[PDB]
DNA sequence: ATCGGATGTATATATCTGACACGTGCCTGGAGACTAGGGAGTAATCCCCTTGGCGGTTAAAACGCGGGGGACAGCGCGTACGTGCGTTTAAGCGGTGCTAGAGCTGTCTACGACCAATTGAGCGGCCTCGGCACCGGGATTCTCGA
DNA sequence: TCGAGAATCCCGGTGCCGAGGCCGCTCAATTGGTCGTAGACAGCTCTAGCACCGCTTAAACGCACGTACGCGCTGTCCCCCGCGTTTTAACCGCCAAGGGGATTACTCCCTAGTCTCCAGGCACGTGTCAGATATATACATCCGAT
């Protein structure tokens, strides 16, 4: 197994996408609380798509699985062959 | 010992970043991520390329959506500097 | 003795809770007055019922209050 | 031997949208004039959006349509926008804009 | 086997309007998810109405009002005129 | 005389409104200003008064909500008085 | 019209909400912010009353367009 | 003759049931044991609701629930909020609560 | 003419849990709404996964992945464990 | 042994109203979580002794609750 | 405000490849032609429900004045964050190997659609009395200037 | 600190109209066969997901230093809350007229269904040129001394 792999979305990966966002500056206890945020949205997509997975008898997450888990969430994605 | 202003060098990467188009997160830790998630619902599953890959292009823009509208709760309060307790209070008002 | 053994006995039965035996009475329901541990009771409130073990009325987890000593 | 969508005058095909909307579990029956009233909506607004999305490469000197020139098409015209509201185009991008409070 | 989109239909389209440009295969599974979303939400819409009538059969009606209950504004009195046109002259041949 | 500081009226209202169920407005203007706003789209028609209430229901709902959105925000700059800048700025990151 | 809004029945609804001091320019703003919304749910309202050939918008016709809007609304049948 | 709620020990009607399902336009065909699934189901939902809104009915001393009592069983419990999150439920009212900065000292 | 409705289970489910409790008539009104919204949506989710699977017949698997699938986190537990209870009931019965 | 005698009388002062040393503790206050016997609580309230003795606060009629064990 | 030095951002010309645009074979899905039956268009009618008007109470809305608390502006201090540099770590790329699982094909059997005959369950109409609405009196608690 | 005053709650009595039960009666759910296609199962092919290794080298990391900004404090003043008096129209009860929503017959023509035929859209193969990459050059910009 794995653990602790949180730790791989490192600080300067961070304040990458806020200076995309658009802030200036950034205080100290902001990745802590971020990192909080990602590993709560990235359970509620994976659940469903492995709950679609697993009703057609596969054993391999495909690419449609995840497309339908984020249209049963009202967050569309067009690109990927929806 | 040429220095620069504290923020007018924050200030170029805003235009740096709002012109390109490519991801921010570094592949493999990003993987890594998904894989130790999701073995909890199933043990020993597996993955498609496309899928860590359209699993990454959704996050980058929730997490560039979010940090769009806590820049303005911390306006509203005459700052500049984002806190925590901005994050709290966007994600509330939202219902989530 | 047995009866020095009896009442030690006798009294751990009114200290503990008794569906754990573990811990401290802590937690009380304002509609019957019994009072359990904290612990024991938060698992009930997760697993869906309502109903006192010991009087069996119904409450909710408002009712709960904490007891010391 | 006509083609259907040759008579309506339209680039879309309407046997293919027929088949469709009468296999998908819609209605018990489906009318005669309901796939050309049908295919000729989903090819105007393909049209309004290629000719935006044309302009944006156009205004880049190149002379091709990268995802990006429809994420500045779309997000660029109010009603395309409202319509395309939930929905997220991959290797988009952003709009650029910075706040007025923050220039010196 | 085989697998149907409308990339021909798009292509067609395109040398319409800008008669010198071309687009790229990304950008091309974009177009023909647009189409398929917004195909599937508009027809959806029309059967559901059609069940609250008592009816049993989806007309040309049944989409003129099921447009206007989607597109925004301005692009639903275009919509509907173009749609409108196109019916008159497939009727006559 | 016999005064109140200003605050306790405030509150023992707000303690009373919220323990109530019926409707605040009025239902003769509402009516008015509902049989005028559709007078726009199709003129000559009639309305139930299911319809009417419906209506009415819906808005109470919607400005109640509102109205204890723009709040939690009016708090966050410590200030306690709501403003029109307020209420904006919870319309905006609501997503209207 | 617009000025049987009254500023009492306002601040009831603020009162409500949970708000202890108003400024004196939140009325304006909120009968703007009203007269959107209602001039939405009608437009869908009446849309659905008139593809049916009828003359008077009923109370499901009200129900379907707040239902659409993702703003559903029980106790009124259906 | 039994009817099949009866035999499958349900309170709900299946025959209604598998009827709604077939006249829906949802599927070519329907299988035999669904609707004895669907009908378990939309009872738990309910019992769960009147067991929940029966202990408001009473803590206000009354025998006879009313829409206010209904209001305060599905704000009082997440499980029951996250599902009913977009609901406005008519002559409900709302939930007691008062931001802690505004009281006095 | 005739008109449809599950006041007269709601009421009968009601006297298994409350002995002794009347419910008024509005109250009837949104409990009868509520079990069609419920309804509509199991029925309407279970629909599109038999479409993409291209099956044909609505069984009780797909009930079963679309309850595990609107029904937030504990819920669904007990819900599936109350269905999967009552079927085998069905099947070994008379 | 000692050993146990002294969790007996540490059990027993744990149970015991530790004003009178006389009755249970069988009536609680809502306010503090504290328990009392009901002897020592309306006694109190002759002199209107609405301070707690344990951390010294005031109290009502709606704060008392009876207690079971 | 006015120059100046340095830094990062456009601007112009090779070169070079991998993806876009075009051409051909072939097979299956779309176009023609005819038939039967049921959904839908049209006319009549009747009776519920919506609109309009009138008079009395009185509850809520409008207006004015006093003053005290809260919004806002200006100052000062010190800790936290931005910027730059040297060192270290792991990502990205390429190449090879092996095997577990997706995808397609052929059988055939059990399960769900469909139709004729029964009967009992659920719906419409009526009665009735008890739970809740309302009003009048004390008893307790909450606030504010001493 | 606590008494005067105002708001709020507990209790008792009276009345009324809507929930709860009852009965008769259609018509929809239940039995009982029959048949034909969807799907479960076994087998085969092949591809793409996983594991390992070696080599740059881009980026993550730790540290020093300075300063711009967050936060607490103090002062003036103006605007929103509380309370009393006067003017408005909302609400309730009553009455009447007619419009159109719902229901029932009757017919007719438009869509599903079947068989035949063939051209259009799809898989596969190939040339070639648009843009990515590198490099030298012009310039807008910024922070400092004055
Ligand atoms: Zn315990
Ligand atoms: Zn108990
Ligand atoms: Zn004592
Ligand atoms: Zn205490």
């Amino acid at each position: 197994v794995l653990r602790d792999n949180i730790q791989g979305i490192t600080k300067p990966a961070i304040r990458r996408l806020a200076r995309r966002g658009g802030v200036k500056r950034i205080s100290g206890l902001i990745y802590e609380e971020t990192r909080g945020v990602l590993k709560v949205f990235l359970e509620n997509v994976i659940r469903d798509a492995v709950t679609y997975t697993e009703h057609a008898k596969r054993k391999t997450v495909t690419a449609m699985d995840v497309v339908y888990a984020l249209k049963r969430q009202g967050r569309t994605l067009y690109g990927f062959g929806g | 010992p040429h220095r620069y202003r504290p923020g007018t060098v924050a200030l170029r990467e805003i235009r740096r970043y709002q012109k390109s188009t490519e991801l921010l997160i570094r592949k493999l830790p990003f993987q890594r991520l998904v894989r130790e998630i999701a073995q909890d619902f199933k043990t020993d599953l597996r993955f498609q390329s496309s899928a860590v890959m359209a699993l990454q292009e959704a996050s980058e823009a929730y997490l560039v959506a979010l940090f769009e509208d806590t820049n303005l709760c911390a306006i509203h309060a005459k700052r500049v500097t984002i806190m925590p307790k901005d994050i709290q209070l966007a994600r509330r008002i939202r219902g989530e | 003795d047995e009866a020095l053994v009896e009442e030690l006995a006798n009294f751990r039965t009114l200290v503990y809770c008794s569906l754990c035996s573990k811990n401290w009475k802590n937690m009380a329901i304002k509609t019957c007055g019994h009072v359990f541990c904290e612990n024991c009771c938060k698992e009930r409130l997760a697993a869906r019922m309502r109903k006192c073990p010991t009087c069996n009325k119904a409450f909710s987890s408002n009712d709960l209050l904490t007891v010391h000593l | 031997a006509k083609t259907r969508s040759s008579r309506a005058g339209l680039q879309f095909p309407v046997g293919r949208v027929h088949r469709l909307l009468r296999k998908g579990n819609y209605a018990e029956r489906v009318g005669a004039g309901a796939p050309v009233y049908l295919a000729a909506v989903l090819e105007y607004l393909t049209a309004e959006i290629l000719e935006l999305a044309g302009n944006a490469a156009r205004d880049n000197k190149k002379t091709r349509i990268i995802p990006r020139h429809l994420q500045l098409a779309v997000r660029n015209d109010e009603e395309l926008n409202k319509l395309l509201g939930r929905v997220t185009i991959a290797q988009g991008g952003v709009l650029p804009n910075i706040q007025s409070v923050l220039l010196p | 086997t085989r697998k149907e989109s409308y990339a021909i239909y798009v292509y067609k389209v395109l040398k319409q309007v800008h008669p010198d440009t071309g687009i790229s295969s990304k950008a091309m599974s974009i177009m023909n998810s647009f189409v398929n979303d917004v195909f599937e939400r508009i027809a959806g819409e029309a059967s559901r109405l059609a069940h609250y009538n008592k009816r049993s059969t989806i007309t040309s009606r049944e989409i003129q009002t099921a447009v206007r209950l989607l597109l925004p504004g301005e692009l639903a009195k275009h919509a509907v005129s173009e749609g409108t046109k196109a019916v008159t002259k497939y009727t006559s041949a």
